């Protein structure tokens, strides 16, 4: 259900990954050449860049964005070991804070947190250990403070959190893995952060994933009484999580599509966590939108290239 | 085994070297090359038998000029070509000799000088085994001649130096100079069946064994830098990518997978990714690259079929908050535009929706579509508006109707009827007003509803409801008027006139029957109440198709107090769990009308009736609880992210003119430095004209004196407003801070 128009962008090698801003402006972009961008929108519809530089001695493919409560922040994974978090100067030039080279393994994922807890930085490295760090004096942006850590005992993925602001939600962090051994158990375990114990232990497994997953992405709240988490091990497995010391949480599993039968390579959910776009190996990537019914039915398709 | 070429300077035609040479032409559409282009032969050529390798002269003209090598050591040059233009016609046909017979493996012309061609042939005991022919001038004189006593298996010419060649004998792997052959640099190896040099690095050589790849340099030309995994079967072939920088192609005997690995960083680990993939469910002899366009494969199988395919992946996805996602493959982003919820929520805020203070119905017209739902909950809050300032003009009515009739009394059944309200108790005209039977005011006749209706069109709505007051000459008044119009309503107007009620009448057996092949529901509850053995009340009140409003009044005037409260409590039961926005007419603004209220989030994600909805009057006991408080931030979130930052402030004045209890504070505060009531100073003067902080003297925004949070340097609004406009520095001297530029 939409009309497919390329846009005027040209970026030198290969393209990794594009995030976004909040209002809608301003993505960031990669590629395995150690390159980033970002592109501020004309008036009148048009692209521009504004800005670019070296990142590291190998490939960045993980940039992210900031909030604007905080000015403006970027962040990256690379071969370095590092997040390389720049802010921005005013020509403007875009190079403040250190490097967190804290990773003896290659690091897998970097992402933000929520807006309601501050800054709160989180990366999951390859071999093990998921890592998160803090930084309460946003004033000058050089300091940052590990103080937690985990050991997920397995090549970790992918990672993501929902954004449910409520003060009735203990925060939460979902992580993917990529063991294809000949052999199966976990690939998706769900942690949750407490306030007396301050510790993210270990509640839920969903024992039915034995594929090696390429990203995880919670729905949005926007005032729903449950949770939504996707996968992409083998078929969009859209699950669903409803709370009823560890919050037992009853799993009803309400998705299983065949469409890509690939390695899929990414799941976005939208503002308003209603329709899946979806991505995958091969080809053409579609949306999942809602029914009348609550019925999970692939609404849309648009290919890679002119269509 | 068969192997498939391209044509080098045309981007169309490409060669299947098999039994018979046969040479192809690429068509489009609207033999299946692809399923959206086919094959389209021209020329075929079977001259020469026993075929043990094919290689082409890289010339722009003659067109398709072939080399092959043949199992007795002769270099044949044949051509498929075109329409001949002879311009080097004595070169066809030149036939080369070796000094001796014996296999011919590899061959390759030289991409600079464009004229020697090299042959590599199997291991005699006494004679040159690597041969490098000039095909200038049956010429069986070699321009030179190296490797007595060996057997060459691979050969590539080098790219950056204009005479050097690349060769795999044995357990050499030479690499030979062509200016003086005394002299060769060479390792022991045993990856020696396929030697290849990548394109763009130009210094990265590939050569393989048996099932393992090996990677060296020629920089270092020691051990081998970077290997690979010990794959159970045997390679078939390897060939870099010509277009995209680092993949290597690999093949496998008997099977269907080709794998394609990936490589970026080219002392610590290898970056290597590795994605496979089936162009085609049959088994694969070969593939060939393409050297024109974008990262292409062809494929044929050990039977004649061909195929075809292209070589991508890892596409990233990016939302935005206007609803339209970013595309994201290599050289190429793509965005697609456009019910969806939140695109809807954009239409309804920039018209105003949920913001009356007038005839309050003018919502669902305001929301454009129609949908019962909303037509519905805009009628239920009107009319509880309407009687609260008729009342207040001589609030209980927003607990809901189950509150109301809990302390029904009276409840005195009625007889037999008499077909020809102010005796009912006014718990009962409570239920009656909001459900819209009658109006504000003691009118026992139900009048207004019956003039309104047809005025609106509908028919039957104005023949239920007027017999369901007892009026059967109305009955038929109501079906008569609307028959002009329109057109069987006139026959039943007979059968809707007459009915015996004996025990065994015609009329009864044959209407019970005579109900079900009809459309409208209306018409069902019609002869469903005629034929209701005096109780019998399960039919009408469960044919859920029709409007709940009147299914509240109709079982409200007749069934007693002991039927009514387990029919009003069961239907609210089954109201809220399945989350019905009409259930507000039953439950109300009260604590079940809140959790109601949750289903219907949770199966829409509608956050902007929910919130309007529950600002209307409802008390201090559920405006205050949890659940309503954050609906409300996640919509006031919402409309920021949407940058429609008016319509935020314009719905912040209505809630605080109805809820005074979140209202904001003050942020702007004097605090004299020197203590100014203490120290009499006055604050700082504008730094155009001077005059101080306060003196006198629409336009009224120029005098507002602005400030600036960093540098601590202000003046009159206007003035540096005009001054800003063509500079970017602080008016005051000795201070470099640009103070409109500083937001962006
Ligand atoms: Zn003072
Ligand atoms: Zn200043
Ligand atoms: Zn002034
Ligand atoms: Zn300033």
């Amino acid at each position: 259900m939409f009309v497919a128009r390329s846009i005027a962008a040209d970026h030198k090698d290969l393209i990794h990954d594009v995030s976004f801003d909040f209002h809608g402006r301003r993505m960031a972009t990669c590629s395995s050449d150690q390159s980033v961008k970002v592109w501020d929108k004309s008036e009148s519809g048009d692209w521009h860049c504004t800005a670019s530089w070296k990142t590291h001695s190998g490939s960045v493919w993980r940039v992210t964005w900031a909030h604007p409560e905080f000015g403006q922040v970027l962040a990256s994974c690379s071969f370095d070991r590092t997040a390389a978090v720049w802010e921005e100067i005013v020509q403007s030039h875009w190079v403040k804070r250190t490097t967190l080279v804290d990773s003896r393994t290659s690091v897998t994922d970097v992402k933000f947190a929520p807006k309601h807890m501050g800054l709160m930085l989180a990366t999951c490295s390859a071999d093990g250990i998921v890592r998160i760090y803090e930084a309460p004096d946003v004033m000058n942006l050089s300091q940052w403070s590990l103080q937690h850590e985990i050991s997920c005992k397995l090549s970790c993925s992918c990672i993501s959190w929902n954004p449910s602001s409520s003060r009735a939600h203990s925060p939460m962090i979902a992580v993917g893995s990529d063991d294809s051994s000949p052999n199966a158990m976990a690939k998706v375990q769900i942690f949750e952060y407490n306030e007396n114990t301050r510790k993210y232990a270990k509640a839920e497994t969903l024992m039915t994933v034995t594929d090696p997953v390429h990203d995880i992405a919670f729905a949005p709240n926007l005032g729903r009484s449950f949770h939504i988490l996707a996968i992409a091990t083998k078929d969009v497995r859209i699950f669903t999580l409803k709370p009823v010391g560890p919050t037992k949480f009853e799993i009803h599993i309400v998705a299983q599509f065949d469409n890509h039968n690939s390695q899929v390579w990414r799941v976005s959910w939208n503002i308003t966590g209603t329709v899946l776009a979806s991505s995958g190996d091969d080809g053409c990537v579609r949306l999942w939108k809602a029914n009348y019914m609550d019925n999970w039915k692939c609404t849309g398709i648009l290919k890679g290239n002119g269509s | 085994k068969p192997d498939i070429l391209w044509a080098p300077h045309h981007v169309d035609r490409f060669v299947v070297c098999d039994s018979e040479l046969s040479l192809y032409h690429v068509e489009s559409t609207v033999l299946r090359l692809s399923e959206d282009s086919a094959a389209t032969l021209l020329s075929i050529n079977s001259d020469t038998p026993y075929m043990k390798c094919v290689a082409w002269y890289l010339n722009y003209d003659p067109e398709c000029l072939l080399a092959v090598g043949q199992a007795n050591g002769r270099v044949v040059l044949t051509s498929l070509g075109q329409d001949h233009n002879s311009k080097f016609k004595d070169l066809i046909g030149k036939e080369f000799v070796p000094k001796h017979a014996r296999q011919c493996n590899t061959l390759a012309w030289n991409p600079l000088d464009s004229n020697w061609l090299a042959a590599g042939l199997d291991k005699h005991r006494a004679d040159f085994s690597v041969l490098i022919w000039d095909i200038c001038s049956l010429v069986t004189k070699p321009l030179y001649e190296l490797g007595q006593n060996d057997a060459c298996l691979s050969l590539c010419w080098l790219p950056r130096d204009q005479k050097l060649l690349l060769a795999g004998m044995h357990r050499n792997l030479a690499i030979f100079d062509l200016r003086n052959t005394s002299q060769k640099m060479f390792v022991n190896t045993k990856a020696v069946q396929g030697v290849t040099v990548d394109p763009y690095f130009h210094d990265r050589v590939a050569s393989f064994y048996e099932g393992q790849v090996a990677i060296w340099d020629l920089r270092k030309f020691e051990k081998p830098v970077l290997t690979l995994t010990e794959q159970p079967k045997p390679l078939t072939k390897v060939a870099w990518c010509p277009t995209r920088t680092g993949l290597l192609a690999t093949l496998t005997r008997d099977s269907n997978i080709i794998r394609l690995y990936d490589m970026q960083h080219t002392e610590t680990e290898p970056t290597i990714i590795e994605r496979s993939v089936q162009p085609c469910d049959n088994y694969i002899a070969s593939f060939a690259w393409h050297p024109t366009s974008q990262n292409r494969m062809i494929v044929v199988t050990p039977n004649r079929t061909m195929s075809d395919f292209t070589v991508f992946e890892r596409i990233s996805l990016a939302w935005s908050p206007i609803t339209s996602l970013m595309w994201a493959c290599g050289r190429h982003l793509y965005e697609c535009t456009e019910k969806d919820i939140a695109t809807k929520m954009r239409l309804r805020a920039l018209s105003r929706y949920g913001l009356d203070t007038e005839q309050v119905w003018r919502n669902h017209i305001l929301a454009g579509n129609e949908d019962p739902q909303l037509k519905s909950l805009w009628y239920t809050l009107h009319f509880m508006k309407q009687y609260t300032e008729d009342m207040d003009q001589k609030s209980l009515v927003y607990a809901g109707i189950k509150s109301i009739v809990k302390s029904s009394l009276g409840m005195v059944e009625s007889s037999r009827h008499n077909w020809s309200i102010q005796n009912l108790n006014e718990e009962r005209i409570l239920a009656l007003q909001l459900c819209g039977w009658i109006k504000k005011g003691t009118d026992v006749d139900v009048g207004p509803f019956l003039n309104s209706l047809v005025q609106e069109g509908e028919w039957e709505r104005a023949a239920a409801v007027a017999l369901f007051n007892l009026d059967i000459r109305r009955a038929i008044q109501i079906l008569n008027e609307g028959a002009s119009s329109e057109l069987n309503l006139n026959v039943v107007a007979m059968a809707l006139s007459g009915y015996t009620d004996e025990k065994n009448s015609l009329w009864r057996e044959m209407c019970s029957t005579l109900r079900l092949q009809l459309n409208n529901p209306y018409l069902c509850v019609m002869f469903a109440f005629l034929t209701s053995e005096t109780g019998s009340y399960d039919g009408v009140l469960y044919e859920n198709k029709v409007a709940v409003r009147d299914r509240v009044a109709f079982a409200c005037k007749f069934l007693s107090d002991t039927q009514l409260n387990r029919y009003i409590e069961k239907l609210t039961n089954e109201m809220k769990e399945a989350g019905n926005l009409e259930g507000i007419l039953l439950t109300g603004l009260t604590k079940d009308g809140v959790d109601l209220m949750e289903s219907y989030v949770d199966r829409t994600g509608d956050v902007q009736t929910a919130s309007y909805c529950m600002l209307q009057g409802s008390p201090l006991d559920v405006l205050k609880d949890e659940r309503v408080q954050y609906w409300i931030e996640n919509y006031r979130n919402l409309l920021d992210a949407w940058r429609f930052w008016h319509k935020r402030a314009e719905f912040d004045i209505h809630r605080s003119k109805l809820d005074p209890s979140s209202k904001p504070l003050a942020q702007v505060f004097v605090s004299c430095n020197f203590c100014c009531p203490g120290c009499r100073k006055p604050l700082p003067r504008c730094a155009l004209c001077l005059i101080n902080m306060g003196t006198p003297v629409l336009a009224q925004f120029n005098n507002w004196f602005t400030w600036c949070h960093n540098c601590r340097h202000g003046g009159h609004a206007g003035h540096m407003l005009s001054w800003f406009r063509d500079h970017a520095e602080c008016p005051v001297s000795a201070c470099t801070c640009k103070c409109m530029q500083l937001d962006t």
